[PDB]
């Protein structure tokens, strides 16, 4: 609740943007408008592309990759909007970087920025962060 | 006592910790049931809009679907489909216009239907439920038209494609009974009943006039297709009911939800959808507060439960949030809804108590309707 | 024990009696200098190997034993996709069914049957000794016990910790014991932010124990045929590698031209690529998934020819879904990614990436 | 603040204000605010020929008029100073009295879309 | 102090007492000047968006302009029209997607040319103004795109019509210097010059890498066309100035916004729009709190003030709202501007003294573009 | 003096011996007796009017010249509208303008010339006594002046009380003093939130405070030709009433087949209707309308004829942006606005309204 505050990371409620994989999502929680924390809501087509973070979790003391994949073909949901950006780089480490709508890949070519989900696709390991 | 991000963050956890796999997808919402329940935002007239499919049970959002100006929705009372009439533009809100149906698969939510409405024919109002109709049988759906003339369209969801506009008189609303029957409220203060073809001009036949000019029906009255029981109040929280389920309108007794005292002390009506009916219970909801007589849009903050065919009063719930909409799951033990246009929340109530049970927030920007599916 | 019968298979696994002429091993053509693959130049260059007698070669490049062992046994997965076996088109179920048929092929070991094999383990007074205290009394005089056995400890023998030893630089990094170069970090990045982590990671999320660069599942790519190995292995200029169709029991018509997905790890030594070795450098394999994604002129033309890549040698199951992944990688990208590939080569082999 | 349930109380001050007299049945978003005034559309948008009356009590004047309200039509909804006043308003088969309806008929290029609407005086009333 | 509305309620009520016509009509905005200023709203990834044009010396909104998903506007420093590259899809955010140009005249608001971008060329992203951009003269559009590679997309304003995509290497951001020619930031750390005939590949020549792999480089940094001074701060208020003026690329000496102490103490620039330049005063405004250094994207409740020339601080301004944008207008004793998303407020100060002038609330869902020509 | 010249204008008015065969007087034309208008059976109906030589048909209706006195003079305002004037083509300026021409014209009242009416005002004495006190001696002597005076005393007397009394139901309605029926109130909203008013209220916006039910601009509202009308008039099958262009002076071609709104005070009591008098009855007048509104055929038939209304004699410039509303008026609402416009009547011909309804 003060924005420009360090972001600590929580594991025990993955709607809220402190969730501890959140740590560089951009957009709404795939987990408020049907989705679950790893799976897009009914309707919606799965990105391939991907931005990741390192994200660390305050329960095991690990830092684990979080490949964000958008949710496409939809209208933003309005719900459990969050933006954090640990790690985030700026567009031309587009790696890294979340204000890029990473819906390439999706089905249909959908291209509209409906939510995002949080799934681990690794331990490790990066220099900048 | 532990919310459903809780329960989310904890099963994660435990699978993180497992080291349990699992495929990144798209989600089928659950079965549609009878706690399922649909909210939509008309948005204040926004041009794009957005429908909220809610499991009433967990108070969680299950699905979304995306519509575009005023679009009206409808659910299958047996839960096998839903669709809107939708009107969009080319250049947002601008250019040629497209009205068309989408029907929608309840569980992936895909479109299977996309039915080009021809001259764009919808009628362009804050939304009415009862300005677009599916029939008994889920065949058609029928929305209503208002320019250059009153006129009801014939949609064929079964073969997909736009039928023919009928004329009708001057009336509104569209109360289908039948296959090929519906009602309309006329403005000389009559039902019309309408019965049409595949061509040739409909057979329109007025009811008697059941209302002096100056008592007022609301836009949303309740009406139950499985019933045929159509519930309309006036301005007073007097309730006209008309049974339609002979086939011709059956003029029922009518009934004060408010009593005179109440009246006397300035008790009305007021909200958007103000009035619920429970068919298995024969009850009905009115959303009523202490206000002016010209406030007759504004929220309420009880509601009255009423038994519908002797008019006694069951129970006054103070809601506690400012209420503009209410409707009612159709099972028994029925929850009651209660959506804040204001809050963008529907509250989540049990219909036995009045207990606010759960809500479920950030529900658009305006949402005014709320519709279930009578799947009993 | 578990021991005792891994050094039998240690010892089958370079006898050259295991083949007719008793010209060839096991390590003939998986060259345990080379990551256990083929060095020996041939007709389609290192495309596809020689067989015993001096001239047979086969269709299919010949791939690494390497991190073998943690491939699943074949099988089909609850959402329909079949997963692990042994072989390019995973027509063996596990390194047991696998081991006997390089010795009966006529293509390569070509001994004429069980029965001849098990002859040959008879001549050798040290198999009588250590088949016979594995397997019991007489274990070689019968055939098919004989075959079976030899079968079995081969498999151990690719079961221990030298076929597998996860001694990658990889593997070091992530033990937090070195880290990556700021290329190798940028390559890693790009593998799983891009399409490949689809196919070649173990899992869909969450961290594999042991990863190797593959989820064992099965992808038409759309690769041409190699002209000269398809030339070399005398199968004629008419004739379709099927892939997955051809494991006996698969029927299925969506399973045609589609390979198993191989382990990533040794990638950077054990070229030629792909089932058919058509691509000698690496680079040309990373470049080769481009052909999917770019609008460049470059992106159709295959670098080691200067000529199209050519038409899928099978053209439908082609896997559109994850190669249409709508982004091309850049020079600087297929850079980082080399030197992300080359991080997965074991201790032994970092010596050949020179 | 400020009961929604209450009597509406007119006042002659400010027309960026829900209370303004002229909106007594306004149903939007009041066109002053998105680069209309009063009685004009803003620039981009075409001017609706319908409207639905209703009677205003203007409190400089003590008198009543009869306010007819003209849709400003062909963009999203403006989104600034929203309002909904109901005096007077009857339901949907008065629809000359009725304000849910999109009174955009008449619009240049069929524009139904609604941005916002106007309050200009068309009579006295009686 | 009396307020537009009032002033409004007056000339009313005495146009109604001397019984004065007017006719009601569509107005036409006033004359672009250099005190009009336009805020976009990408309406936090909202399919459709909007463009308010306000009056920054009244604090009136005196126009509006529809648009799709995150568009990009842009604005011709002298007045003479407007433009957006935009994308629609025809069933809201689902199916057959068109990107386009729409130019609008600026006073009567009326699009002047609709050109579709064939094969979806756009580049979706968080609105940044310098990812499609006018060139000099006004007769062309360039806009970016990164699928399959990047690219640039030419737009032919004056035949309306677009031309061809142009080949970069791995780069970003477009800042066009000529009628045919525009630079853009390179991961490799360079800049890299593209200069376009009518045919072919276009010349691409590199200047020196000018920032370490490890010195990051905002999204949104302030360019004036007019002076080819290209501003860009890093995530730690260093801030990198470019002279394109030449037609080639002169590095001028870098530039600290936060003194090596205040750094010291966590102070860091953040929000969206995070530097504006005054052309005229040669003159960098920086939006700057004290913050985590990965709170980069977060409001900001300061604004410092420093001279282009030698970095000397001018002023510190106390916003007092949480600030995410900022621009200036580019008259004499300029506004500066002064945006929060949070609050869909534009504040309006005083770039002299940083005091609060005025503002404007309502501005959408989540504004987050300031843009304003610069006329002089 | 104002009472005086008026009373002469009274005089003038009821005057037969203001015609070449003296058969022919304003009010013969314009009766009193019928809200200003011709009662009077020509080969053409009522829709035109039959002159003094007993057989010259007009081409165009006669109009009520009540209230006629509250429309402004000719001008074009800043919107580049041309407003006001008399005739249906605008082409007098005002009342004085035009109160000489039905005098002079062979059609109607065909005088020869100034000097023959000048003559015969010199026959009277009383005309030689109400002139001379007004305009001074041997006035009628001069042919320019007498004319001139005549023309000014007929406009006076239609500027007083006795032609725009506001006497009306609505008049009365508005005074506080009754109520409509609901019918007439229905109408009333009708009218004042439908197209109409776009064209027959006086103001854009405000209250007026003489309303006539015009804003006395020119539109083509896409009328036909009236056949029967266009033959008693002998002008041509080719020949094509160009309204407001037919004024002189007035060249732009965008004016063709436009027609001065006329005020709607009286309208129940002085069919038939329009310019050429090609309707009727006033619930056809109305029904004219839906032709751009309705998509039912019947909105395209006449219903005094059964036929299509007809090719619009002006095809071009027709009032399209204020016709197309995209709004039908079904049957309650023509009905709402017959008793509407029925309310409009000056309290002397509610007798009249009796034959109507
Ligand atoms: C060259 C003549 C070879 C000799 C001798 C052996 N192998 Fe081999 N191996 C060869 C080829 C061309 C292939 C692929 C053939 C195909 O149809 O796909 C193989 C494959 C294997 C595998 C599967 C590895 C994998 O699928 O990733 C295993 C486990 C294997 N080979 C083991 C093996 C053993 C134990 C041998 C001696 C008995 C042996 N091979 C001989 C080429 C040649
Ligand atoms: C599933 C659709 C895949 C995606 C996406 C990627 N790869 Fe792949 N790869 C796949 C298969 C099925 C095969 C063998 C194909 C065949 O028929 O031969 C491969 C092969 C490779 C190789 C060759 C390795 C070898 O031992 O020959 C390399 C070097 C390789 N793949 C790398 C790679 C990279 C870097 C990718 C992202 C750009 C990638 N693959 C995508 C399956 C799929
Ligand atoms: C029948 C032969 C007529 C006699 C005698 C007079 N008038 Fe007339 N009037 C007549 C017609 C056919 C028309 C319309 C002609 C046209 O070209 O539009 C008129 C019109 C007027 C008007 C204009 C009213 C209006 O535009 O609303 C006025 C003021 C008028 N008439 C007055 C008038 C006077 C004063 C007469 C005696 C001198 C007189 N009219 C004679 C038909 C006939
Ligand atoms: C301007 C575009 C108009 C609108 C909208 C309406 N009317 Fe009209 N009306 C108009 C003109 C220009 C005329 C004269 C046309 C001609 O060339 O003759 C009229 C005429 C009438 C009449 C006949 C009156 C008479 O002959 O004295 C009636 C009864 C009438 N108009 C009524 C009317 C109603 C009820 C309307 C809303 C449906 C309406 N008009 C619209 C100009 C315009
Ligand atoms: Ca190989
Ligand atoms: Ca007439
Ligand atoms: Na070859
Ligand atoms: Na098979
Ligand atoms: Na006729
Ligand atoms: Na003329």
């Amino acid at each position: 609740t003060d924005p420009r505050a360090k972001w600590v990371p929580q594991d025990n409620d993955i709607q809220a943007c402190d969730y501890w994989r959140h740590c560089s999502i951009d957009g709404n929680i795939c987990d408020c408008s049907g989705g679950s924390l790893t799976n897009c809501p009914p309707g919606t087509k799965l990105a391939t592309a991907s931005w990741v973070a390192s994200c660390y979790n305050p329960t095991d003391g690990q830092s684990y990759l979080i490949a964000y994949r958008d949710c496409c073909g939809y209208n933003v949901s309005g719900r459990c909007p969050c933006l954090n950006t640990e790690g985030e780089l700026p567009v031309y480490r587009p790696e890294f970087a979340n204000d890029i709508i990473w819906c390439f890949g999706a089905e249909d070519d959908a291209m509209t920025y409906h939510c995002t989900i949080s799934p681990i696709v690794g331990k490790a390991s990066h220099h900048h962060h | 006592q532990e919310t459903q991000g809780q329960a989310a963050a904890r099963a994660a956890a435990a699978d993180l910790a497992a080291g349990q796999d699992d495929e990144p997808r798209i989600l089928e919402a659950p079965a549609p049931d009878a706690r399922r329940v649909y909210v939509n935002d008309p948005a204040h007239f926004a041009a794009v809009t957005q429908q909220f499919v809610i499991d009433g049970e967990a108070g969680r959002v299950i699905g979304m679907i995306d519509g575009g100006f005023l679009p009206n929705p409808v659910v299958a009372d047996d839960g096998s489909f839903i669709a809107h009439a939708s009107t969009v533009f080319s250049r947002i809100a601008r250019g040629e216009r497209t009205d068309y149906v989408e029907v929608f698969d309840p569980v992936t939510l895909l479109p299977t239907a996309d039915i080009e409405l021809p001259d764009a024919p919808r009628f362009l109002v804050g939304t009415y439920p009862w300005m677009t109709s599916l029939t008994p049988d889920g065949k058609t759906l029928l929305f209503y038209q208002f320019s250059p003339a009153p006129a009801v369209g014939v949609v064929d969801l079964e073969g997909k494609a736009f039928k023919r506009m009928l004329d009708v008189p001057d009336c509104y609303h569209i109360f289908p009974t039948a296959p090929d029957t519906f009602f309309m409220h006329c403005r000389d203060g009559s039902l019309a009943k309408v019965a049409f073809g595949t061509e040739g001009t409909p057979e329109i036949t007025h009811t008697e006039v059941f209302h002096p000019e100056d008592e007022f029906l609301i836009n949303h009255p309740a009406y139950s297709q499985k019933a045929g029981r159509l519930v309309w109040p006036t301005y007073t929280g007097k309730i006209h009911q008309i049974d339609l389920s002979s086939g011709d309108a059956k003029f029922l007794p009518a009934v004060e939800a408010l009593t005179e005292a109440e009246r006397a002390d300035g008790w009305r009506p007021g909200g958007w959808q103000q009035v619920a009916y429970h068919r298995a219970l024969d009850r009905i909801y009115l959303l009523v507060d202490q206000r002016d007589e010209w406030r007759h849009k504004t929220a309420s903050r009880f509601v009255v439960v009423l038994d519908a065919k002797t008019g006694e009063r069951l129970a006054k719930f103070e809601m506690g949030h400012e209420i503009d909409s209410i409707n009612v799951s159709q099972d028994e033990k029925p929850l009651l809804y209660a959506l804040s246009t204001g809050d963008k929340t529907l509250y989540i109530h049990d219909a036995e108590s009045g207990e606010e049970l759960r809500s479920v927030n950030q529900l658009g920007h305006g949402p005014q309707v709320i519709t279930t599916a009578d799947m009993g | 024990a578990d021991d005792a019968l891994a050094a039998l298979g240690a010892q089958l696994f370079v006898d050259p009696a295991l083949s007719r002429n008793a010209t060839q091993s096991c390590a003939t053509c998986h060259d345990p200098a080379r990551a256990f693959t083929d060095p020996r130049e041939g007709k389609a260059g290192l495309a596809v190997s020689v067989g015993d007698d001096g001239q047979s070669h086969g269709d299919r490049n010949t791939p690494t034993l390497g991190y073998a062992a943690l491939v699943p046994a074949f099988h089909r997965d609850a959402n329909g996709k079949y997963k692990g076996g042994q072989f390019w088109d995973g027509r063996a179920d596990d390194l047991k069914q696998q081991a006997g048929q390089p010795m009966l092929n006529p293509v390569e070991m070509a001994m004429p049957d069980r029965a001849a094999v098990a002859a040959r383990l008879r001549d050798d007074p040290a198999y009588r000794t250590g088949f016979e205290a594995l397997f019991g009394k007489g274990v070689l005089d019968d055939p098919e016990r004989a075959f079976d056995a030899a079968a079995e400890a081969l498999a151990a023998y690719q079961a221990t910790g030298e076929f597998s030893p996860f001694d990658s630089k990889y593997d070091r990094v992530m033990r937090g014991e070195e880290k990556f170069t700021p290329l190798e970090e940028f390559g890693y990045t790009v593998f799983i932010t891009w399409n490949c982590r689809l196919c070649h990671m173990q899992r869909k999320q969450g961290v594999a124990e042991r990863e190797t660069f593959t989820n064992f599942e099965y992808h038409n790519i759309g690769l041409p045929v190699n002209e000269t190995a398809r030339e070399a292995s005398g199968l004629g200029a008419d004739h379709v590698d099927h892939g997955l169709l051809a494991r006996p029991g698969i029927e299925d018509p969506a399973q045609s031209g589609r390979f198993k997905v191989p382990s990533l790890r040794n990638v950077a030594v054990t070229g030629p690529y792909m089932h058919n070795g058509v691509f000698t450098d690496l680079r040309t394999a990373i470049l080769f998934y481009n052909k999917y994604t770019s609008r460049r002129p470059e992106a159709k033309i295959n670098p080691e020819t200067g000529a199209p890549w050519g038409e899928p040698e099978v053209a439908r199951n082609l896997s559109l879904a994850e190669l249409q992944s709508g982004l091309m990688l850049d020079d600087g990208r297929v850079d980082a990614l080399v030197a992300f590939l080359e991080t997965l080569t074991d201790r032994r082999y970092e010596p050949l990436l020179e």
